C-alpha cells in the first residue's frame, strides 16, 4: 500500500485501523545495555509488530506489517519467521510473495534471511522454473555471492537441474578464470554428474585446467583445482603429471608450482617410490626455497613440511 | 641487533615489493580489486617507514577503550540494523574489552546479565533482542558474554534444561541443526550448538549423533569447509566446523592435512593479513577466523603424536599477521577495521583483536612462545582459540557447571 518513504506514509500510532489494538513497547530493563537509539518509524513500526506477534494475529494488516517491519531492517529473523506463518495462515499467493522477494534480494543479496525465505517459497511452490535465472541475474551483480551459489547447489541438486550448468560455469570462468566460486560450481556440477572415476573426464579436465595454468599461471584456483581433482587418487599415480610440470618450471615457475611439485614428492614418497633419498632431497631442497625466497609467507608451514619429509621418510 | 626505539618490519623488507600481485597480464575483475587493495596497503606501510627509521607499532588501546565503553551502554540508530543482533554487541564489546585487559564495572555487568536475561526465551535459547526468537548466534553470544562476566548471577541467566531442550529443537536427523526454529541450515548452527552445549554441561549422548559427519562432508576438495556440503571453503564456516569437531573430539574426521594447507594459503603474501575464500580480499576479521585455525590444526595434530609440530609457532606468520592488524586495521578514533577506507565497528574491533592476540601467544604442553610486535604494551590477553573467550573464563565457566547435572540426564 505505502511505503515508508512515501511521502503520504502514516506512523501506525496514528492509523485508524490500527487504534484497537495498543502497542507492546519493547523492555530494555531499567538500566539499557547497547542501546540502540531507534529512529521514530522504526520504533513506531517495531511496537505494532511487538503487539500482534504477542496476541498471535493472523491479520492481513499483521502482514502487510511485516512488510515495513523488513525494510526496516531486513535481518530480522523473527518478522521474516511470523510473515511465513501469515501466509500460511491468510493463504497468500506465493507467486507475489516470490515477487516480493525477489525484490528483496536484489537490494540486499548479503542477507542469510532473505534467500531463506525465498529457498522455502519455493519449496512451498515446488516451482523452480525462476530459480537459474534469479540467480544468475544477482550473479551478474556479484559473480561471488556465497549465499546466491549456495541457493544455486540447492535448487539444482532438489529440483535435478544439472543440464546447463557446466555451460553456465564454463561462461562465468570465461569472464574471470580467477572466480573461486565457479571453480566450486564446476567441482559440483561434475561430481554430481558424470563424476571423475571416468578417465575420460578426468582428462578432459586435467588438460582444461592444465591450459587455464598456462594463460594465468599465477591463478591460484586453477591450481587448487588441479590439486584438488587428483588428490583422493594420489598425485604421485599421475607419473606424466611431474614431467610436465618441470617443463613448466623456468617459463612458468611460481610458489604454486613449486608447491605442487612437493605435494607429488610428499605422494611419491609415501607410496614406496624409487629414489627415496633423491626425491626427499629434491623435496627438502624445495621446502627451503620456498620457506626463504619463494613463498616467505609460509615459513613456518614449509618448515613444518621439511620436518614431516624427515621423520616419516 | 638495533636501537630499542627501532623495529625492522617485514611487510617493509624491500623483498617484499616482489609479493605484489603478478595478474600476468590478464585482468579480470578479481585481479583488479585486489591490485587496488594492494596499492593502498603499500602507502600505509610506506607511511611507517622513514628510511632506515623504523618507529615501533603501537596498538592504541585508549582509543579502543574509549570506543568500546561508549558502546557498550547507547548506540546510534546507524545500528537498528543490528536489532536482532544486540547479544552479540554485548560479546563483541566484553571480549574486546577482556582482551586489551579493562575491567568491566560490576554496574555494568550486572545491567548486562540483566539484559541478556530479557533476550533468552522461555522455550530455551537467546533471541537477538527482548521478545525475539530464539537464535543459535545470538545464543552463543549470550552464553560467552556471560562467561566473559564470569559472576554466579552471570553464570546462572542460563536456563539450561529449556537451553538443551531448544538445542534438541533445532536438530535435523542428518546431524545437522537450524540456526533457529524456520530457520537456515549451515555449518555455524554446529558450531553454535557444541559451543554453548559444552561449557554449559547440557550434551547428552544423542544430541550430536551424525553432527561430526555431517560437518566432514561440508570440507570440499579446497580442503577448507563450506557452509553445507558442495559450498566453497570459507574461513568463517572453516572455523565453526573445525572448531565444533574439537568439542566433538572428532577432528580426525576431517581431512587434517588438506584443511592445513588450504588455511595456510589463505594468508596473504602482501598484506598479511587473511582472506576469507581463494581469490577474494583481506580482511582483519579473517585474522581471528582464519588464523584461529592455526591454535586448532596445532592442537589436532598434536594430539595424534605429530613429531614434526613447532614448539614454539603457529604455522602462520605471526609477524606479518600482527603488522597488517597495527598498521591496517585501526581506525585513528578508536575501533578497529576490515581493511583500510572501511568504517570501524564492534564485529571487526572484536576480531582483529583476537587475531592480534593469536597471533601473539603461541602455548602447547608447558611451551609458550610470545611474539608481541612493536611496544611492549601492545600485548593482549589470550583468548581461546575453540571459544574466543578469555582461557581463564573458560575453564572457571566448564568447571561451575560440570558441578551440575546434564538437564533430566542420568
Ligand atoms: C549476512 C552476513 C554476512 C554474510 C557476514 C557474516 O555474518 C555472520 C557473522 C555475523 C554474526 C553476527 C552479526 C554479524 C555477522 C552471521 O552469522 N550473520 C548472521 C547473524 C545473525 S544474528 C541474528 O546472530 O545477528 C546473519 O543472519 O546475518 N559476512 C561478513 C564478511 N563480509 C566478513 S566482514
Ligand atoms: C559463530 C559464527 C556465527 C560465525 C560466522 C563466521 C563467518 C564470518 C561466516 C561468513 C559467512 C559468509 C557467507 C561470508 C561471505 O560474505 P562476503 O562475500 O561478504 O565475504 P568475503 O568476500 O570475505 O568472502
Ligand atoms: O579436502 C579434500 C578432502 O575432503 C573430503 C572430506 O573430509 O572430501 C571433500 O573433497 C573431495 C574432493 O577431494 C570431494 O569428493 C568430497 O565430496 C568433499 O566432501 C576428503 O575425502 C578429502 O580428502
Ligand atoms: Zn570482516
Amino acid at each position: 500500500f505505502v511505503s515508508l518513504d512515501s511521502p503520504s506514509y502514516v506512523l501506525y500510532r496514528d492509523r485508524a485501523e490500527w487504534a484497537d489494538i495498543d502497542p507492546v513497547p519493547q523492555n530494555d530493563g531499567p538500566n539499557p545495555v547497547v542501546q540502540i537509539i531507534y529512529s521514530d518509524k522504526f520504533r513506531d513500526v517495531y511496537d505494532y509488530f511487538r503487539a500482534v506477534l504477542q496476541r498471535d494475529e493472523r491479520s492481513e494488516r499483521a502482514f502487510k506489517l511485516t512488510r515495513d517491519a523488513i525494510e526496516l531492517n531486513a535481518a530480522n529473523y523473527t518478522v521474516w519467521h511470523f510473515r511465513r506463518v501469515l501466509l500460511k495462515s491468510l493463504q497468500k499467493d506465493l507467486h507475489e510473495e516470490m515477487n516480493y522477494i525477489t525484490a528483496i534480494i536484489e537490494e540486499q543479496p548479503k542477507n542469510y534471511q532473505v534467500w531463506h525465505h525465498r529457498r522455502v517459497l519455493v519449496e512451498w511452490l515446488r516451482d523452480p522454473s525462476q530459480e537459474l535465472e534469479f540467480i544468475a541475474d544477482i550473479l551478474n551483480q556479484d559473480a561471488k555471492n556465497y549465499h546466491a551459489w549456495q541457493h544455486r547447489q540447492w535448487v539444482i541438486q532438489e529440483f535435478k537441474l544439472w543440464d546447463n550448468e557446466l555451460q553456465y560455469v564454463d561462461q562465468l570462468l570465461k569472464e574471470d578464470v580467477r572466480n573461486n566460486s565457479v571453480w566450486n560450481q564446476r567441482y559440483f556440477v561434475i561430481s554430481n554428474t558424470t563424476g571423475y572415476n571416468d578417465r575420460a573426464v578426468l582428462e578432459r579436465e586435467v588438460q582444461y585446467t592444465l591450459e587455464m595454468i598456462k594463460l594465468v599461471p599465477h591463478n591460484e584456483s586453477a591450481w587448487n583445482y588441479l590439486k584438488g581433482i587428483l588428490q583422493d587418487r594420489g598425485l604421485s599415480k599421475y607419473p606424466n603429471l611431474l614431467n610436465q610440470l618441470l617443463d613448466l618450471q623456468p617459463s612458468h615457475s611460481s610458489p604454486y608450482l613449486i608447491a605442487f611439485l612437493v605435494d607429488i614428492y610428499e605422494d611419491m614418497l609415501e607410496n614406496q617410490c624409487d629414489n627415496k633419498e633423491d626425491i626427499l632431497n629434491k623435496a627438502l631442497e624445495l621446502c627451503e626455497i620456498l620457506a626463504k625466497e619463494k613463498d616467505t609467507i609460509r615459513k613456518e608451514y614449509w618448515r613444518y613440511i621439511g620436518r614431516s619429509l624427515q621423520s616419516k621418510h | 641487533s638495533s636501537p630499542v626505539w627501532s623495529e625492522p618490519l617485514y611487510s617493509l623488507r624491500p623483498e617484499h615489493a616482489r609479493e605484489r600481485l603478478q595478474d600476468d597480464s590478464v585482468e579480470t575483475v578479481t585481479s583488479i580489486e585486489q591490485a587496488k587493495v594492494e596499492e593502498k596497503i603499500q602507502e600505509v606501510f610506506s607511511s611507517y617507514k622513514f628510511n632506515h627509521l623504523v618507529p615501533r607499532l603501537v596498538l592504541q588501546r585508549e582509543k579502543h577503550f574509549h570506543y568500546l565503553k561508549r558502546g557498550l551502554r547507547q548506540l546510534t540508530d546507524a545500528y537498528e540494523c543490528l536489532d536482532a543482533s544486540r547479544p552479540w554487541l554485548c560479546y563483541w564489546i566484553l571480549h574486546s574489552l577482556e582482551l586489551l585487559d579493562e575491567p568491566i564495572p560490576q554496574i555494568v555487568a550486572t545491567d548486562v546479565c540483566q539484559f541478556l536475561e530479557l533476550c533468552q526465551s522461555p522455550e530455551g535459547g537467546f533471541g537477538g533482542g527482548p521478545g525475539q526468537y530464539p537464535h543459535l548466534a545470538p545464543t552463543y553470544a549470550a552464553v560467552n558474554a556471560l562467561c566473559i562476566i564470569g559472576t554466579e548471577e552471570a553464570y546462572d541467566i542460563i536456563n539450561r534444561e529449556k537451553l538443551l531442550q531448544y538445542l534438541y529443537s533445532l536438530k535435523q536427523p542428518d546431524g545437522s541443526f537450524l540456526m533457529h526454529v524456520g530457520g537456515e541450515v549451515d555449518v555455524r548452527s554446529a558450531y553454535c550448538a557444541a559451543s554453548v552445549a559444552s561449557l554449559t554441561n547440557i550434551i547428552t549422548p544423542d544430541l550430536f549423533e551424525g553432527t561430526a559427519e555431517w560437518i566432514a562432508r561440508c570440507q570440499n576438495w579446497e580442503g577448507g569447509i563450506g557452509g553445507v556440503p558442495g559450498m566453497e571453503a570459507h574461513g568463517g564456516y572453516t572455523f565453526c566446523g573445525l572448531a565444533a569437531l574439537v568439542i566433538l573430539k572428532r577432528e580426525r574426521s576431517l581431512n587434517l592435512k588438506s584443511l592445513l594447507q588450504w588455511v595456510t594459503s589463505r594468508q596473504m603474501r602482501f598484506e598479511g593479513g587473511f582472506q576469507g575464500r581463494c581469490n577474494k580480499l583481506v580482511d582483519g576479521c579473517y585474522s581471528f577466523w582464519q588464523a584461529g585455525l592455526l591454535p586448532l590444526l596445532h592442537r589436532a595434530l598434536h594430539a595424534q603424536g605429530d613429531p614434526a609440530l613447532s614448539m614454539s609457532h603457529w604455522m602462520f606468520h605471526q609477524q606479518a599477521l600482527q603488522e597488517y592488524i597495527l598498521m591496517c586495521c585501526q581506525c585513528p578514533a578508536g575501533g578497529l577495521l576490515d581493511k583500510p577506507g572501511k568504517s570501524r565497528d564492534f564485529y571487526h574491533t572484536c576480531y582483529c583483536l583476537s587475531g592480534l592476540s593469536i597471533a601473539q601467544h603461541f602455548g602447547s604442553g608447558a611451551m609458550l612462545h610470545d611474539v608481541v610486535l612493536g611496544v611492549p604494551e601492545n600485548a593482549l590477553q589470550p583468548t581461546h582459540p575453540v571459544y574466543n573467550i578469555g582461557p581463564d573464563k573458560v575453564i572457571q565457566a566448564t568447571t561451575y557447571f560440570l558441578q551440575k547435572p546434564v538437564p533430566g540426564f542420568e
